[PDB]
């Protein structure tokens, strides 16, 4: 009774959702975007490599002066790389060797990492004493941390294992807030240039935009017939792309509230690890499980260039905030920027 | 405190209603019933004369006897206040009764079991704590129970049933589903035809009922009815009854797939007592909260748990001592888990006299509090590197205590040896090692874990990504002889329930733990608690063979790899046997559950009764290190069988020894043959007897021996060529069971290397083939003396292209000569790829032989493998097809194969194990094998 | 398990609440704003168009 008919209002509720997306489904972007001059061909250069761990690295991240970047590896090392000098800033040690992430602070004086450990472990680069101690220990998720992004040095988001996400303070040690209702593991998340709201990918075949005001599910995207394993924001803040074990990507519009594109080839089988837009957006940077590392025309969705540069799966990528250069870190224990 | 109404010896016999410390001691106790007795006894000059420890307070639990045995036990913990609490008894009654000195019926019986085991029960020269007794102690409701619940006609007759169904190439052996037995009737044969699938009574009222009316004919008395009679092999005394197809005998089978006949003869019903059991008058023998300090008042501080002290661990060493003069020493400390080392502590070098002195303390950096039930502070003394002795102590003993005083331990000179827990019993020019535990003025005690819901486990329920999970099912799917990195540790551990629901990771799974933390075993605990995948898995056989392996001494992993075990048949039973016994020498204590399992097996079946009689016996009398455990649960074992099996067990054992005699005077240098033959009318002079049970053969009865047909060979040891003579007259043929008795070779090797073998065929007939393999049986029973069995007329093949001369004389005729061609060739083929996977494939004729009948078997077991041309010719493509079928059928059991090839190489002989794997290497294997096979040719 | 499934269910249903509550756009007038950031943010975006080597960090010089 009050569960049947619940139950079907919310299956009623949903074909309303599908409908009221489908009215705004009047064309597609690859029709209005026929027209334009498509990108070509992105031939790039392996500009650096970047050796010293001694294992699989299985996160990196830019600082926001698009020079320094963190980068945490299978080894149990967190290392601070001047990415123009390749010289590294800082070779952390961790007290758990299962790292999963890092998040170079924008204000760039904290550093955060995590991993099966289920702690946020924040430090300081710049300590009192000038070593790298630990500030904090930011415990409570009961799963292995996957991922997180200093919003300042005092505020951080983090996901979980738990099938949530949580916003910190740095100072208090406290979940500011906690990010409930995917279905699934939480394995990437997304801070928009505002920081009131972030988009997060979880392995149920689904996204989520979350508002970090507020601490609501606003949207809910799906398409992928595979768990989302990365998901980034569009440069606007208005459209973010996934990838996925599916072995295709997806844009998706949050105004537009569905999908409006569609990245993949039938000659890729594996499933996408990370992605990344450029400054402007218009080139997609997918990095895949067979070496490989795919620029797609997000506008066309045409596969533009291809990054064969690694021997392992590529694990991790990101893009400086010039857009300047292209980093990717793989389970070769090497990372490479590309430009 | 609580009142307990006491019944002393004096007359009726008196009783007085005292009270006793709610929190007292046993002791205590009896010294506050002492003296009130002193006091009120009529004759108190009785209770003068004596003291305290001549009594003993028993206890009538439900008409059951039951003593208080340990004197440190908690008094209210004594079950007998909580039956009475139960039951509202008030006051409650124990009585006193003296100790009564044995009798000599006793005395008499326990020299006759110490002369069967080859070691006393009672020898207590070389101990240090009473873990010997308590376990015989403790062992005896088991056995009691075992033996209270069981058939005296079923066991006595024990039948021989199984449960696999047939294989392929027995089926058609069975024509329209039938099988024709002969009978045997007095000299009356009648030979009948039955369905393959009836069971045997069904059978024998049949045949009462086709020829009841001319049962005199046959020669039966008319008076019997049809409960007198039962079928039993002639020659044999395998009966043949229960409720059991007649296609599932082993015996059954053998005649089939042999081919010869099948012969019965009829046979009345062994009488159940003769199997009758010596009385036995031995009578019947917490939480961390209740076991710390924190939470209590000093006044009512009674015991510290182990879990409370943050210490190092301390222990003080004094010196060394060695009476004998045999440079730089030093002692070298180290605490050990299962060949883990959990921390050391070497000390600086010393100069060498035949007694040194320390008298330093070593602190090791593990707390008190997180030792685990069973650590083993290993101590050494090396040499300067080369290692010159050692010795171990258990730092729990085995009733929840830790160890504390001064303890002087014997040295054993230089594997399960290295891992042993007993004291040398050479007190007379052994190094010895004496050390300090420090004292404390309460029982370390070390309470029990409590089972606790592990929401880490429970609602993390969601599959994990896809990534993380092929990582962790990509771990899972190596061998178990693959060592996991710290890093696959970390990753199982966290996932400690993606890996629970699947039983072929637990070996991996538990070589991750950490146990020298404690909430690490903790967590583990409430992780076992929880096992229904594990519990209804599939019972393999090379899973909870590394569960009960080296690496683990657990209390509860070994708990569930027997609580596996407890569904096995008879027969896998038989077939693992040997390695069980080669197993529970790793075991931590004495008392298990694994021996308590051997012991539960051996009291319904007298077949295992005999292999573990013999296999425990060859262990005692060659391996000292545990004999002290083995002997224990062997005369556990033999107080609980019957009388009929001592009486076997007693001649056996004569007819063994007075060979051994015989056979080392012979070996000391016609002269000979003459000697041995002087020699052997003396035996029978001696009175070697004409019947016991051949030690790998517990139907096959040996006689009268025929002095004219034995001899001494050419050979190293020259082993002698006896011929027994049958001691049953149903004898379907007049043949000689024969044996050989060699000495001076190590025949340890040759039995589990035929277990091994035994295996690889029951393997190959689980899948349908038949190699035709002759698994001679060999029984090893001492130091380098070993009955081998006889190959009926058997020849050396570098004796002997002219081998299929030889071969097409013999057979008289083209059609038994093919069958003997395909004999050869399939056991030709089977034997290559069996030696050829244990990497002992090389070795010169001299240990092959060919059997007239078309069998091919090798000996002496101490290029790929020998397929020398001879072989081609009295040969092809049966041969290849055989021998990848095979070898693909080997190979999807590599798992066991390997445990068992590991399992043992430790236990027995002197990157070894490395071999198994270049060798056993789908099609790439099969091209391989075939390079193997092609090369050799 | 009703209290548990019910609360569930009215958490979701929510949930989809939530969603179905916003105003979309027409996907058209998606597609043109992204075209025309991009059609803005083409020269500014490197990665897109090749910058001359002098301009680039990483070509042209070691000392930084
Ligand atoms: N089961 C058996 N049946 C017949 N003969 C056997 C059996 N087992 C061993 N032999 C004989 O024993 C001899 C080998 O004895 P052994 O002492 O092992 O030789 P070596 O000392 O050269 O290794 C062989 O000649 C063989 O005929």
């Amino acid at each position: 009774s009050e569960l049947d008919q619940l139950r079907q209002e919310a299956e009623q509720l949903k074909n309303q959702i599908r409908d009221a997306r489908k009215a705004c489904a009047d064309a597609t972007l690859s029709q209005i975007t026929n027209n334009i001059d498509p990108v070509g061909r992105i031939q790039m250069r392996t500009r650096r490599t970047l050796r010293g761990h001694l294992a699989k690295i299985y996160a990196m991240h830019w600082g926001t002066d698009s020079r320094l970047l963190v980068s945490a590896s299978q080894d149990g090392k967190l290392i601070i790389w001047d990415s123009y000098t390749t010289n590294k800033v800082h070779a952390i040690p961790l007290r758990s060797s299962w790292v999963m992430t890092c998040a170079y602070a924008p204000s760039g004086n904290y550093v955060a990492c995590g991993g099966l450990d289920n702690i946020c472990s924040i430090y300081n680069l710049k300590t009192r004493e000038g070593n790298v101690r630990v500030s904090r220990e930011l415990a409570g998720h009961t799963g292995y941390l996957s991922c997180c992004r200093f919003l300042d040095d005092n505020q951080i988001v983090t996901s979980s294992g738990d099938t949530t996400c949580a916003l910190w303070d740095i100072e208090t040690g406290q979940q500011t807030t906690t990010f409930t209702g995917h279905t699934g593991d939480v394995m990437s998340l997304s801070l928009a240039p505002d920081t009131r709201l972030f988009v997060s990918g979880a392995c149920d075949a689904s996204a989520k935009l979350w508002d970090v005001r507020e601490g609501m599910c606003r949207q809910t995207f799906t398409g992928h017939e595979s768990d989302i394993n990365a998901i980034c924001f569009f440069p606007n803040g208005n459209a973010f792309a996934t990838g996925s074990d599916d072995a295709t990507c997806r844009l998706f519009d949050l105004r537009a509230d569905q999908e409006l594109m569609t990245y993949s080839h039938d000659n890729i089988i594996c499933g996408i690890t990370s992605v990344s837009f450029s400054k402007s957006g218009r080139l997609l940077l997918a990095g895949y499980d067979d070496f490989n590392c795919n620029v797609w025309d997000a506008l066309k969705a045409d596969r533009a260039g291809v990054l064969a540069g690694h021997d392992n799966r590529v694990s991790c990528l990101g893009v400086t905030d010039d857009g300047m250069a292209v980093a990717t870190g793989s389970w070769d224990s090497f990372l490479k920027i590309w430009n | 405190l609580i009142p307990i109404e006491f019944v002393l010896p004096t007359s009726t016999p008196e009783t007085a209603l005292l009270h006793v410390a709610g929190h007292g001691n046993v002791e205590q106790m009896k010294a506050q019933v002492w003296l009130r007795a002193l006091e009120t006894s009529v004759s108190a000059d009785f209770y003068h004369r004596l003291g305290p420890d001549h009594f003993l307070l028993l206890y009538q639990k439900k008409g059951q006897w039951y003593e208080i045995y340990d004197k440190y036990q908690v008094v209210q913990t004594l079950d007998c206040l909580r039956y009475w609490k139960v039951l509202h008894r008030s006051p409650g009654q124990i009585h006193v009764v003296q100790r009564h000195a044995p009798s000599e019926e006793t005395l008499a019986f326990q020299r006759q079991l110490n002369a069967l085991i080859g070691y006393d029960v009672t020898d207590v020269s070389n101990v240090h704590d009473d873990e010997l007794e308590f376990t015989r102690r403790r062992l005896v409701t088991p056995r009691m129970a075992e033996v209270a619940g069981r058939d005296p006609k079923l066991y006595a007759m024990h039948p021989w049933v199984t449960s696999k169904p047939l294989p392929e190439y027995l089926l058609k052996k069975i024509t329209n589903n039938c099988v024709f037995i002969v009978i045997h009737r007095s000299t009356t044969s009648q030979t009948i035809k039955v369905s393959a699938d009836d069971t045997p009574g069904t059978i024998l009222q049949s045949f009462f009922t086709k020829m009841a009316k001319k049962k005199s004919l046959m020669d039966i008395p008319e008076s019997q009815n049809e409960r007198d009679f039962v079928l039993r092999v002639c020659g044999r005394d395998e009966y043949l009854v229960g409720e059991t197809p007649i296609k599932n005998f082993q015996w059954v089978r053998q005649c089939l797939k042999n081919g010869e006949e099948i012969h019965l003869v009829l046979d009345t019903p062994p009488d159940p007592a003769l199997d009758e059991v010596r009385k036995e008058e031995w009578p019947l023998v917490g939480y961390h909260e209740q076991l710390t300090i924190h939470g209590k008042d000093h006044e009512s501080v009674f015991t510290v748990s182990l879990w409370d002290c943050d210490r190092k661990f301390r222990v003080k060493i004094r010196g060394i001592d060695i009476p004998v003069l045999p440079l730089t020493v030093f002692v070298e400390a180290n605490i050990q888990y299962g060949q883990q080392v959990l921390c050391q502590r070497r000390t600086s070098p010393k100069p060498f006299t035949e007694e040194v002195l320390w008298n330093v303390w070593l602190e090791f950096s593990i707390k008190i509090k997180d030792l685990p039930k069973g650590a083993l502070l290993n101590l050494q003394i090396y040499c300067g590197a080369q290692l010159l002795y050692y010795v171990n102590l258990l730092l729990i003993d085995h009733r929840f205590l830790l160890r504390h005083g001064e303890y002087v331990l014997h040295m054993w000179q230089l594997n399960a040896d290295k891992l042993t827990s007993a004291t040398n019993p050479d007190k007379e020019n052994s190094m010895s090692i004496s050390i300090l535990l420090d004292n404390y003025c309460h029982p370390i005690a070390l309470p029990k874990h409590r089972p606790t819901p592990d929401p880490e486990g429970d609602r993390v329920r969601a599959e994990m990504p896809n990534q993380l999970r092929k990582q962790l099912e990509a771990i899972i799917a190596t061998d178990p002889l693959n060592p996991l990195t710290a890093e696959d540790k970390e990753l199982l551990w966290h996932f400690r329930y993606e890996s629970l629901k699947d039983p072929k990771a637990y070996p991996k799974l538990f070589s991750s733990v950490k146990w020298g933390q404690q909430e690490i075993v903790a967590k583990t605990y409430q992780l076992l608690a929880k096992r229904e995948v594990w519990d209804q898995s599939a019972l393999d056989v090379g899973l909870t063979m590394q569960l009960l392996d080296c690496n683990f001494s657990d209390e509860n992993v070994r708990a569930i790899a027997v609580q596996k075990l407890e569904s096995l048949e008879d027969d896998d039973v038989l077939h693992y046997l040997l390695q069980l016994v080669q197993a529970v020498k790793f075991e931590p204590y004495h008392d298990s559950a694994l021996a308590r399992f051997l012991l539960k097996r051996g009291l319904r079946n007298k077949r295992i009764g005999h292999f573990l009689f013999w296999f425990l016996r060859s262990e005692i009398a060659q391996s000292r290190h545990y004999q002290q455990r083995f002997a224990v649960i062997l005369e556990a074992y033999l107080r609980g069988c019957g009388t009929a099996m001592l009486h076997d067990f007693t001649q056996q054992v004569q007819v063994i020894d007075m060979l051994q005699k015989v056979t080392i005077d012979i070996k000391s240098l016609s002269q000979v043959i003459s000697q041995l033959k002087q020699k052997l009318e003396n035996l029978q002079n001696l009175n070697l007897p004409q019947s016991f049970r051949v030690p790998y053969d517990p139907g096959l009865k040996a006689g009268a021996l025929v002095i004219e047909k034995c001899k001494v060979m050419a050979s190293k040891k020259k082993p002698l060529w006896l011929e027994f003579k049958c001691a049953d007259p149903t004898a379907l043929s007049n043949e000689t069971i024969g044996i050989i008795f060699k000495h001076g070779d190590d025949l340890r090797q040759d039995m589990l290397i035929l277990q091994i073998l035994r295996i690889m065929e029951s393997i190959w007939e689980t899948e349908s083939l038949d190699l035709c393999l002759l698994p001679y049986g060999c029984i090893s029973t001492g130091d380098k003396i070993g009955m081998i069995e006889i190959v009926k007329d058997a020849t050396t093949i570098a004796k002997i292209e002219v081998l299929s001369h030889w071969l097409k004389e013999k057979c008289p005729i083209e059609e038994k000569f093919q069958a003997a061609v395909e004999r050869f060739v399939y056991s030709c083929a089977g034997y290559c790829v069996a030696t050829f996977v244990l990497g002992i494939g090389d070795r010169h004729n001299d240990n092959i032989m060919i059997s007239e009948t078309g069998n091919l078997f090798h000996i002496d077991f101490g290029v790929p493998f020998v397929l020398t041309p001879d072989f081609l010719f009295v040969m092809f493509q049966k041969f290849q097809d055989v021998c990848v079928k095979a070898y693909l059928a080997l190979r999807h059991h590599t798992n066991l194969l390997i445990i068992l090839f590991s399992m043992m190489l430790m236990t027995g002989m002197p990157e070894d194990i490395e071999y198994i794997r270049d060798a056993l290497t789908e099609e790439d294997a099969k091209k391989y094998f075939l390079d193997q096979i092609e090369v050799c040719r | 398990n009703n209290t548990a499934s019910i609360a569930q269910a009215r958490k979701l249903v929510e949930q989809l609440k939530m969603e179905a509550n916003i105003d979309r756009i027409k996907v058209s007038k998606a597609a043109a704003d992204l075209m025309a950031y991009c059609e803005a943010h083409a020269k500014e975006d490197p990665l897109l168009t090749p910058v001359p080597a002098s301009e680039n960090p990483f070509r042209e010089k070691k000392f930084f």
